[PDB]
């Protein structure tokens, strides 16, 4: 059973670096596409990053150079950094996986996600 | 003299200048505009992991190196000149053995406007690799990529960019289709970053969402198994002192069996992992070896316990056919939707 | 600019068919390498095809450049300007550079005169492989370069702090073999001509045994029992007996050579042949079992009951016993 | 008189601009083409394309190279078409193509007084054409060839066929083992990208395919199991292993053609005009398999209508299949 | 010094020299010499309708702009040599193919005598066009030819000859036959005029006449048809109780013919027409079609005219053997005399 | 100290004719060759060829590349052998090689103090040789590579191995799948053609094959088919279908063994050493079922014969076949 | 059946052009090679000139520069254009094709043969 369980996150003040982290456990997604995906409360499901197999990075317009995503390809995790963190940032992260049929910005071409991560910015 | 004047002017622009120098060294960033015209969406091999594609690269960027006056405000130059300026260095991430054409001359062409930008197009058949989960086959669904960026320059000297909206920069031709076993649905534009160990580098990706036409498979593979199974249950129907005769129903069916689940890998490369094709033959193969075990304790039973005999063949008459009913509804229906 | 200016004084005098400092001391050269991917493994050829980005660094002091500028970000037209060490892989069956849409190369000078020099490559390279114990082998495929006209006295090479990079591991085209470890190695290579360094990177493999067992032990499997069901149908059915028996025979010789067209002809028992050549000896004598028990019939009748009774009960434990001792073998003990 | 023509030669090159098309801006430069099949082979349909070997021939006038005096027409060396300049032709659906060079380079420039330039290469060309693979083998395929100008739009260049009709020859000397050409066609005009309009030639065949090889393979092959499976009616129907043995038979060596056609044939997902035989009298051998399967079970209690069925089977099955053919060769005729 | 005075001659040769003009051009007319000398005649490919050849080809002319005097009377000189004077533009008509071997250096000489003659000679393989009539396959033979000529001059101005007379100027050496199922029985050289949209030019033909080995297919096609044949009429013998056991004899070597007919045809090309391998499998399959509609008729009448039906059984075993050995009588006779 | 180097290597270049072999005019150029094989793979015998891999060296003396005051062997960049004379080796009975180019051009240039140049390419050559088939599989193949200058006659160039019968190393390194290398030979001798006479260095091969495949695949199920058809002379003759199905079945497969294994090779028309085998186990299988069809003609009318006919087969047959392969064995070994 | 049909010819005088036409039918000879043989009365049967698939012409001695072959290939034929006749031309001229095995000037490579056309020369 896929389990891609996250760790990290949380409650921050002021911004600073908040590293959260997701590991896929019982199947090896090193071949699939690892992404990153906010839900603030009621608005919508926001991309966020992914990675895929040839270490290409995908950013959204709004985070662009702000957020930092990263795979380590062997021990099958993927994590991704927030740094300059802002209110509107304060969200439930998700960590996804799939290959990306019909777009890796679509919430809809991954087949596997996780419980989520809750971080809670106070400004 | 009409052609002197042009003449001299290609003389004076290439007069000094260097190509081994990007333009705005030390001063700007290198801006390409790219599009790509897909002239031709070759065929896909499943044993190569790889596709395809023929195409027209074209690219565009300003160099004020080149900036002229005169009676034309563009140059439509020979091919022969683009080698002695300076051109990006746009290699294909997952490129494998590429071809530039070069019949009957190089299939390249240049073009200068009079405020120095450059329009630099070519024609290539860019073979690339597709990375494939081959677990739901014959019913799978594949998003090839297509990665491309500069080789040399870093993220901080030159940048990649669509020449129109991402969506309308790439366009495939009406009519230029090769593919036999699959459907190209529509594809999609991106563009993302790239660390190496030598710097950042931008790369333009494109993915061309294709799925598989299964009607050769059914034709191939699943009729020959289907009706393999119906032919194994005609033994039923045999009376039971046919004992040479069933024989001969029950062998052939299931050396029939295995002739078709050997086949069928043909098409596929040695992957380690069960697909969809090889979960029927298992459950096909199934039904016509047990159907062989059905006449065994048949045969058994007999000249012994005759009622017992009659009573496990006129059920089995009717639960084969059933249960193979109900395990193609099953099948049929997980696979489809997926 | 004076960049242009730079690159003249560089070049003015240059001699490119000189290595640097022809007459004091070794020119140690530095690389690394990142594996693209690992193509596919070739056991009829004995190769496997590589894609590389090979990177050598090393210093020129020819090439030292006072000014603000610290390096020089060139592309592919000044490789052949300046000298670059004459790298080839010995192993190599056929190999070579991407030239879509430009030479796929790099280099960089810094002010020191430090030359970074970057290309890629894709080799398909010799790797031999022992069978013996095939579909349950491992190879250790290595891939050695050198200096084709520079001994140890003018060429030294030396592999980085972290050389071979590796991406996604499992993103290359490896279908049947699964990629364990690398191993990077130096040595120093007696030819007839003098001594080379050699830089050596291995590559440890292992087969997947998912591929044979869909297609020759499984199949190899159910004829065996199908001839067990001989035994259970009644002797008198001498065609019925027959027929069944005949054709698992035929069968068995079918598989045998399919199994084999994956393999280069070689003159030794694998582990596959063990098994197919064992299953071969159960179908035969399942036939030759009938035979005896044909000729006994009218002779001996109650005989004959006898014979066919334990034959339900020796012939399935006889297989199963055979599966316990060939798996464990070659699962535990080589 | 020998040193008078390397004079002249050396002062048409010098000065010469190779980077400049004739007339450059101005009117377009007219570039007429001929072509001279040589042959054509390796029509596949596996690959979905074909080899094609002619003499491409261009014809155009530069008024940088004309020279008065010498009248003749000044044929030169192969080499000194890399001084001048040449239309950049390229095939469009070529996949893959080559210019013969033994014992050197099959190239040809020869000049004439008035500046006019013929220029012929001896090409090898492996064009690509998608065949429509629904009535094989009784199917005509357009497999055709593109030609193009890459650099220069219709501002700058203009195409012909020199000579109208009889631009292209060599065709009528072509004999293919498995087609047969019909028809070849001429067509001209223009072809509009992002980055302009182009001129564009067109050279079309229409081949037809031949039939006699398939009959040998794969028609009688079918037709001859299919009747030998009509001998089990003869047999008498209390004979359980004959009759099966017959019937079983000829039903899995039906199955077995169906499959050992379709190796040297593309993946197609649709059903081809053979398929449509093949799966016809797999029918019918099936059916005769199971004519059987309903008289061994009901001759015990009813001997008599057992009979009487395999005395009609003898009628229908012969009547039925000959019908079966009667549709299928008129509809595919 | 030595080397200094041959350094001078070809300094002075080439001084003033023109390689874009053919000796006496608007004087005369070139004539080439020409021989070839065989060194391997490669395997001829029936699927391509082609053939490989290994050639010396050889070619002299006469220059008058390389006259010299000197202490050599001939100056055998590097290849690179043969790039900087006028070389004649010899091509193959019918080549598909060729190459010019450049291992480990361009594989040409040239010798340059002082009276201007020049010897020109170069290693090539050659892939020619050999269309074949295969009616009579495998008992066929052919002429496949090897044309050769300029390719831009016309007939006006540069004309070939052989060196020799015709017979002696091509030669094949003794131990080059690479050829597997085919024989050389010899060469005919001669020489045309062709006729192009371009001009007239000479042509310069060989046809090497080949006559396959028929010692394959006796093994591959022939013994396996006649041993099924053979094996069906043993059916005659068995006796009319066992229908069981004469079925299989009927159905098996029916089985058999049919998979003999279609592998017959693997190496050829797909071919139109009926080949003599085409007409014995044919004849072949009515024999044994044959012995199984005499099994079905003797079983037919078994039972109720037991008299007709053993009559029948009786000739069969007399007029299946005999016609047989007949129809072998007239095959054989009538294809190995052509 | 690097300069004067650049002065030295640039003195022996200026005058230097690339056009003219050294002493030219005069006394012969020896040239003296090693070769060093790297991997000898790919020997087919459907194509009559093998593949090697080699470091072949060349060595001669030129008189003009002699330099004084440098103490050491300047090895140059590769790209230096385009300015310098090199002898114009080729290999007759070669069919494609090329000289590997990763990364660089695989050349290598060492000139020494009195003229004396060293010049090795790293080379992969596809080289014919033709293959007496008539004791496939046990048949002992001899495969050459012949060394020849192609525009210097005797007069101008010499070959000769530098080391006598150690020129050649590495042939004990070869790892061949299928044949075992026994003996390798090098020979020097003088060939004439219309052109002159001509140097030639022959260096060849003799390879064994090893049959221990073909006992696994070709005589090991041919023996066992064999062995399988013995079986209907114990089953009693009212068993017709029985017996008559073992017997159709071992001949049918014994055909069909034959048929696929000279499929993998050229179709020469002799007979090879393991057709003759296939040919013997064939009449074997082929007489088992004419024995029975003696037999069951026969019981009928008197059984008595009938069963003795099927007593002698039961040691005739198996004591024959061993004699057949008795004979067999120790003619091919 | 292949029959080889010859029409043109008759009587000339003091010299002039008279072609000679030879029809083809039940056969299609595009890969054949198409000659023409004259035989004086009672002397022998002598080559004249031949055409193959690729156009090339081959003449006699005895008739080189006068006479012209030419393939009509769409309607399966071959002409001879008889120029500059003499009265040592008198004789019949024959329609050969074949596939000129051992030699395309030999009669005995030629399987298909035409039956005969008079040419008379008066002078
Ligand atoms: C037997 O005969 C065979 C032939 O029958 C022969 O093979 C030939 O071998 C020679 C070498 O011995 C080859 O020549 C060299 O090839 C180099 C590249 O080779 C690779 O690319 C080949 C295709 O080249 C095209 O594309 C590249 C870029 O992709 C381009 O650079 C080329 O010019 C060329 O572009 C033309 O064609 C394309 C279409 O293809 C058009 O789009 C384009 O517009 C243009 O028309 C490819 O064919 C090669 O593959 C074959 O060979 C390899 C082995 O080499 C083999 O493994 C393969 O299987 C395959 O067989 C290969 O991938 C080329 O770079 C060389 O040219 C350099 O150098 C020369 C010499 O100095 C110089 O004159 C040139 O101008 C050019 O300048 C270089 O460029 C460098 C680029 O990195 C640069 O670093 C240098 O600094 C320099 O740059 C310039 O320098 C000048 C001067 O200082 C300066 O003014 C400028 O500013 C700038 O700085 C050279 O051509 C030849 O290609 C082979 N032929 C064939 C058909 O493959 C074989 O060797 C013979 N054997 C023997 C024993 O004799
Ligand atoms: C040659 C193998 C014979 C196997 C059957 C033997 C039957 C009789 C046993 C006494």
């Amino acid at each position: 059973q896929v389990q891609l369980q996250e760790s990290g996150g949380g409650l921050v003040q002021a911004g600073g670096s908040l590293r959260v982290s997701c590991a896929a456990s019982g199947r090896t997604f090193t071949t699939y596409i690892m992404a990153w995906f906010r839900q603030a409360p009621g608005k919508e499901r926001e991309f966020l990053a992914a990675m895929d197999q040839g270490r290409i990075q995908y950013y959204g317009d709004s985070v662009r150079g702000r957020f930092t995503i990263s795979r380590d390809y062997a021990k099958n995790s993927v994590d991704l950094q927030l740094d300059g963190l802002r209110p509107e940032d304060t969200a439930v992260y998700y960590c996804a996986a799939g290959a990306g049929f019909w777009g890796l910005r679509t919430a809809s071409s991954y087949h596997y996600w996780g419980q989520g991560t809750q971080v809670t910015v106070s400004s | 003299d009409n052609t002197t004047v042009f003449t001299r002017i290609l003389d004076r622009l290439l007069d000094g200048y260097d190509n081994r120098l990007r333009p705005g060294l030390g001063e700007r960033v290198t801006e390409v505009k790219t599009d790509i015209f897909v002239t031709s969406f070759g065929p896909v091999s499943d044993h190569d992991m790889e596709y395809t594609i023929d195409v027209f690269f074209r690219q565009s960027w300003k160099d004020e190196r080149l900036k002229f006056k005169g009676p034309m405000t563009v140059l439509r130059l020979n091919n022969l000149m683009a080698s002695k300026i300076w051109t990006p260095d746009t290699f294909f991430h997952n490129g494998k053995k590429s071809v530039a054409h070069n019949m009957t001359m190089p299939n390249k062409l240049l073009r200068i406007t009079e405020d120095g930008t450059l329009l630099y197009t070519m024609r290539l058949t860019v073979r690339a690799e597709c990375p494939m989960h081959l677990e739901d086959f014959p019913m799978d669904a594949h998003a090839c990529p297509l990665k491309f960026g500069s080789y040399a320059y870093t993220r901080a000297e030159v940048v990649y960019e669509w020449t129109r909206e991402p969506a309308r920069s790439v366009v495939v031709a009406e009519d230029g289709s090769r593919l036999n076993q699959y459907d190209l649905l529509g594809q999609t534009v991106d563009s993302g970053i790239v660390q190496s160990s030598t710097g950042e580098y931008v790369v333009m990706t494109t993915h061309f969402h294709l799925k598989r036409k299964i009607g050769y498979f059914v034709i191939q593979t699943y009729l020959p198994c289907i009706m393999t199974v119906i032919l194994s249950q005609v033994s039923f129907w045999l009376n039971r002192e046919s004992v040479p005769a069933r024989t001969v129903f029950g062998v052939t069916t299931v050396l029939t069996m295995t002739t078709l689940s050997i086949s069928a890998r043909n098409s596929l490369p040695k992957v380690a992992y069960a697909t969809a094709m090889d979960w029927f033959i298992a459950v096909c193969y199934a039904f016509v070896f047990s159907a062989l075990i059905e006449f065994a304790t048949v045969n058994y039973f007999t000249k012994s316990q005759p009622a017992r005999a009659a009573k496990i063949d006129r059920l089995s008459r009717i639960a084969f056919p059933l249960l193979f009913g109900i395990f193609n509804l099953v099948y049929w229906a997980t696979y489809l939707n997926r | 600019g004076d960049v242009t200016v730079i690159l003249n004084n560089l070049l003015e005098g240059y001699d490119n068919k000189l290595r640097p400092d022809i007459g004091v001391k070794p020119t140690l050269i530095h690389t690394d390498m990142y594996v693209n991917s690992i193509g596919p493994v070739n056991a009829i050829n004995m190769e496997y095809t590589i894609d590389i980005f090979f990177a050598q660094t090393w210093y020129d002091r020819r090439l030292k450049f006072n000014s603000t500028i610290k390096v020089l970000r060139l592309n592919s037209n000044m490789v052949g300007k300046i000298w670059i060490p004459d790298t080839f892989f010995r192993n190599s069956k056929k190999a070579d550079a991407h030239w879509i849409t430009t030479p796929n190369r790099m280099l960089r000078i810094w002010n020191d005169g430090r030359v970074l020099y970057t290309l890629r490559l894709t080799i398909d390279a010799e790797c031999q492989l022992q069978l013996h114990n095939f579909p349950m082998d491992e190879h250790s495929c290595p891939l050695e370069f050198s200096s084709y006209g520079y001994p140890r006295e003018e060429i030294v090479y030396q592999w980085k702090r972290s050389s071979v990079e590796v991406g996604d591991t499992r993103s290359w085209r490896l279908y049947q073999f699964s990629f364990v470890g690398l191993r990077n190695t130096t040595e120093v290579v007696k030819t007839t001509s003098g001594d080379y360094v050699v830089m050596s990177v291995y590559f440890d493999l292992s087969r997947r045994m998912g591929y044979f067992t869909i297609q020759t032990y499984i199949p190899c499997t159910l004829i065996v029992v199908l001839s067990w069901v001989s035994f259970w149908i009644n002797k008198d059915a001498v065609p019925a007996r027959t027929s069944l028996g005949i054709t698992t025979v035929l069968t068995m010789t079918t598989l045998s050579t399919i199994a084999r067209k994956s393999l280069p002809k070689v003159s030794y028992v694998t582990a596959m042949d063990l098994f197919v050549s064992v299953c071969f000896i159960f179908v035969f004598s399942a036939l030759v079992e009938y035979g005896t028990l044909h000729y006994f019939v009218s002779s001996q009748p109650a005989r004959a009951a006898k014979m066919d009774s334990y034959a339900r009960i020796f012939f399935p434990t006889a297989f199963c016993l055979f599966n316990l001792v060939y798996w464990v073998s070659y699962l535990y003990l080589g | 008189n020998m040193s008078f023509v390397k004079e002249t030669v050396d002062k048409l090159l010098k000065g010469y601009d190779i980077r400049l098309r004739p007339d450059f801006g101005g009117p377009p430069v007219c570039v007429g083409m001929n072509i001279d099949i040589a042959s054509i082979d390796m029509v596949s349909e596996v690959n979905m394309d074909y080899t094609l070997t002619m003499y491409f021939q261009q014809y155009w006038r530069d008024k940088r190279l004309a020279y008065s005096g010498i009248p003749l027409n000044l044929t030169l060396d192969n080499r000194v078409a890399d001084q001048l300049w040449v239309p950049d032709t390229y095939f469009l659906n070529d996949k893959k193509s080559f210019v013969h060079g033994v014992t050197v380079k099959n190239r040809m420039i020869r000049l004439h007084p008035d500046g006019t330039v013929l220029y012929g290469l001896r090409i090898t060309t492996t064009a690509a054409c998608m065949m429509d693979l629904r009535r094989y083998p009784l199917d005509e395929q357009n497999c055709t060839l593109e030609i193009e100008s890459y650099g220069y739009t219709t501002d700058d260049i203009e195409f012909y066929w020199r000579g109208g009709d009889k631009a292209v020859t060599g065709v009528e000397r072509i004999e293919l083992p498995q087609f047969s050409i019909v028809e070849h066609r001429l067509v001209s005009r223009n072809v509009v990208f992002a980055t302009g309009a182009y001129p564009r030639l067109s050279l079309s065949f229409r081949l037809k395919r031949n039939i006699g090889y398939f009959i040998l393979q794969t028609y009688m092959p079918s037709i001859l199991i299919t009747i030998l499976s009509w001998v089990s009616f003869w047999i008498n129907y209390d004979a359980s292993a004959a009759r099966v043995a017959l019937g079983i038979t000829t039903v899995l060596t039906m199955t077995t053609i169906n499959t050992h056609l379709r190796e040297t044939l593309p993946k197609i997902p649709y059903v081809k005009a053979i398929d449509m035989y093949l799966m016809g009298c797999f029918v019918f051998v099936f059916l005769a398999l199971l004519e059987y399967a309903f008289v061994n079970y009901i001759f015990f209690s009813q001997p008599a209508r057992a009979a009487a069925i395999d005395r009609w089977s003898r009628i229908v099955f012969p009547f039925t299949f000959s019908l079966f053919n009667l549709v299928y060769w008129l509809y595919y005729v």
